[PDB]
């Protein structure tokens, strides 16, 4: 169906997801922030020459508290913080 | 229990309603753009659901871990956090919710490959299920990320940064925060340990035991699959036609008439069609209203103390934990 | 207060900086407009359609057509338009509803943190709530949430209590924290060291209960000085 839909050739690799076949977008294992949400936590975005890219989403940023058991951080300075709503 | 999202469904109104028929094509173009409300409407359910999700478990800038010592002032948490001796990252009671919800579920199966049977024999039928942005690793990882985060830092992550202290004292802090001395855990805390150990596993064996209480995580599916299975069945409804196939009425009947007849169908299933999106609308609606009271709940109990009364368990609130569960959320209060 | 004040200064600043930027954050408020418009748009458009009748001009099928039969083609059309009305006004219903729900919480927001101040965490802004502003939107409301924000930490050493004279000694409303060395008493949310005397704590018990008690001295603010 749609035959005028050849979408070129192989220059892009077909990426194959649970969601189904993605055509024209070229799979990076580098983890960047949502743009288009395609689905089942993989994302697409136009970065860098420049070309159209899918990724796998990254939760946040890492982290590890200093556990002990004899610690405490207790602040020194304080910010007034004003958001909208 | 909470319910937090549900499937996202999409339908298509042309090989749903006349199967390939071309001749049925050209006659519902004169009706204009009937499936573009339809269309504008899933697409809308899907992001809701989808923002639903995001809403309530995306709540942390940052991924916590705990250390690799598992001794928290005697009380143990090895049954709540995840461990990874498992390809899932998951705790043996979300093992056991899982393992409980399993019975029915969309089937997992999204590539369409193996499909040679109540789901992919519906795909002929115009009726397919996209897939969660957030997988279930990823939701596991996030209520490990809080897990860890109350337990080390306390309520002090959940307004800025993390600030690290001890087990023993953030309990007895909270004690003094319900009016009863920090004297009194620095006494018992070895009760209190046995206490919280013995409930937990209780709670092991509530969860484990037959009398299943993750009804309202079921009805969903089932109402969802019960709608689906009326609509499926919807097709062969004859509308006052003689027949109730398309390639029948055009080769048993002459177009005068048989214009009218595939309108008489048409106009039939279109009404099947916007009525099963009105449900679907409606319990999305619901749906969402539930989602807000467990990001309410999560946000008031998980990320801190509340004084409200039988908002987080019953009796004097202390602290909740989250766990993950299939289209929705478990609190531990 | 000085700092204070330049900081909500600037921190308003920023918020005109932010609403006059080019991302526009006020999506809400466009999209039940760009909703309605999208389905009056398609309501008024669906007259078009012909719903199976011959025509879709009541005069032409009134005159090209035998009253017979044009009494069920007018049938037909008025029967799908009708169809089209009572779903327009299925769906202008649950959308009263959503906008019902969302009016209702906006009211319950402006009443427990403009009229007050809220210690319902994640509620009225992000942090820990001070005061709150409303302003007036087309169809909405637009909250300005003044929060408190720790920034700068230390670390330090800590005990749950003290050992002076075979007796444990616990913090009024504080913490017992360390720079090393010595021992000071301050308030949890912001170090503010101070000398633990006995007007800094309270004494219950001796010191074989309490698990990481310390020995250390508590001053006595009355003997030494006014002695007389
Ligand atoms: C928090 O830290 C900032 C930056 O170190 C302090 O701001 C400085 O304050 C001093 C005296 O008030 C000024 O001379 C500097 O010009 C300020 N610099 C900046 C970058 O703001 C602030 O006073 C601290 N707040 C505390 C300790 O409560
Ligand atoms: C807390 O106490 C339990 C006592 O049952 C310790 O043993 C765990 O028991 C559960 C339930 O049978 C098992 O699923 C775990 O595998 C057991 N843990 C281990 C290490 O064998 C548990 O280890 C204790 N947790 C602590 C001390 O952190
Ligand atoms: C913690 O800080 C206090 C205050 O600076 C230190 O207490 C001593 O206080 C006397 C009285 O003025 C000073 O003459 C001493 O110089 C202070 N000691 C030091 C090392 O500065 C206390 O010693 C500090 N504790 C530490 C650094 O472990
Ligand atoms: C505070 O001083 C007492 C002084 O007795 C310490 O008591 C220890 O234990 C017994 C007495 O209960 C005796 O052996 C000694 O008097 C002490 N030393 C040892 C090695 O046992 C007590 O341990 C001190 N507290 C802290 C936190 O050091
Ligand atoms: C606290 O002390 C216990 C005592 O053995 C130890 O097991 C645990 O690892 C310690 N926790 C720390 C140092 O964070
Ligand atoms: C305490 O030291 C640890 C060292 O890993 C650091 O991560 C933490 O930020 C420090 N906390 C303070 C200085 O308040």
């Amino acid at each position: 169906l749609t035959p005028t839909w050849r979408v070129y050739s192989t220059g892009s690799n077909v990426f194959q997801t649970r969601a189904g076949c993605l055509i024209g977008a070229e799979y990076v294992n580098n983890s960047y922030e949502c743009d288009i949400p395609i689905g089942a936590g993989i994302c697409a975005s136009y970065q860098t020459s420049q070309s159209i890219i899918a990724y796998t989403m990254s939760l946040g940023a890492e982290n590890s508290v200093a556990y002990s058991n004899n610690s405490i951080a207790i602040p020194t300075n304080f910010t007034i913080s004003v958001t909208t709503e | 229990i909470l319910p937090v999202s549900m499937t996202k469904t999409s339908v298509d109104c042309t090989m749903y309603i006349c199967g390939d028929s071309t001749e049925c094509s050209n006659l519902l173009l004169q009706y204009g753009s009937f499936c573009t409300q339809l269309k504008r409407a899933l697409t809308g359910i899907a992001v809701e659901q989808d923002k639903n999700t995001q809403e309530v478990f995306a709540q942390v800038k940052q991924i916590y871990k705990t250390p690799p010592i598992k001794y928290f002032g005697g009380f143990n948490f090895s049954q709540i956090l995840p461990d990874p001796s498992k390809p899932s990252k998951r705790s043996p009671i979300e093992d056991l919710l899982f393992n409980k919800v399993t019975l029915a579920d969309a089937g997992f199966i999204k590539q369409y490959g193996d499909c040679l049977d109540l789901i992919c024999a519906q795909k002929f039928k115009g009726l397919t299920v996209l897939p969660p942005l957030l997988t279930d690793e990823m939701i596991a990882q996030y209520t490990s990320a809080l897990l860890a985060g109350t337990i080390t830092s306390g309520w002090t992550f959940g307004a800025g940064p993390a600030l690290q202290i001890p087990f023993p004292m953030q309990m007895a802090y909270r004690f003094n925060g319900i009016g009863v001395t920090q004297n009194v855990l620095y006494e018992n805390q070895k009760l209190i340990a046995n206490q919280f150990n013995s409930a937990i596993g209780k709670i092991q064996d509530s969860l484990s035991s037959t009398p299943s209480a993750l009804g309202k995580l079921q009805d969903v599916v089932n109402h969802n699959a019960q709608a689906l299975n009326t609509l499926v069945k919807q097709l062969s409804s004859k509308f006052g036609a003689i027949s109730s196939v398309l390639n029948d009425i055009f080769s048993r009947l002459d177009p005068p008439e048989a214009e009218v007849q595939i309108d008489r169908l048409i106009t039939g299933r279109l009404q099947s069609l916007q009525t099963y999106v009105t449900q679907q609308l409606i319990r999305a609606a619901e749906i969402r209203a539930s989602a807000n009271l467990a990001a309410t709940k999560m946000s008031e109990c998980v990320l801190g103390q509340s004084k409200r009364v039988d908002f987080c368990g019953k009796g004097y609130h202390l602290m909740s934990f989250p766990q993950s569960a299939p289209h929705g959320v478990v609190f531990l209060h | 207060q000085k700092l204070i004040a330049n900081q909500f200064n600037s921190a308003i600043g920023k918020i005109q900086d932010s609403l006059s930027s080019t991302p526009s954050a006020l999506g809400k408020l466009q999209d039940v407009v760009n909703h309605n418009a999208q389905a009056l748009n398609t309501l008024v458009k669906q007259l078009s359609s012909k719903f199976g009748a011959i025509s879709s001009v009541l005069n032409d099928i009134f005159s090209r057509l035998d009253p017979p039969e044009a009494e069920v083609q007018i049938d037909r059309l008025i029967t799908g338009r009708l169809q089209s009305l009572q779903t327009y006004v299925t769906q202008q219903l649950i959308r009263a509803a959503e906008i019902r729900a969302s009016a209702n919480l906006a009211a319950t927001k402006m009443s427990e943190c403009v009229l007050g101040q809220s210690k319902r965490v994640d509620f009225c802004g992000k942090g820990y709530h001070l005061m709150s502003f409303p302003q007036s939107a087309p169809h909405g409301v637009v909250f300005l949430h003044v929060t408190y924000v720790p920034a700068q930490e230390k670390n330090f050493t800590t005990a749950p209590a003290i050992c002076h004279d075979g007796k444990a000694h616990f913090p009024r409303e504080g913490v017992f924290v360390s720079n090393g060395t010595h021992w000071f008493v301050t308030q949890r949310n912001f170090y503010e060291p101070q000398i633990i005397t006995t007007d800094n704590t309270f004494v219950s018990g001796n010191c074989d209960v309490v698990i990481g008690i310390v020995n250390n001295t508590v001053y006595d603010p009355l003997q030494p000085e006014l002695d007389s």
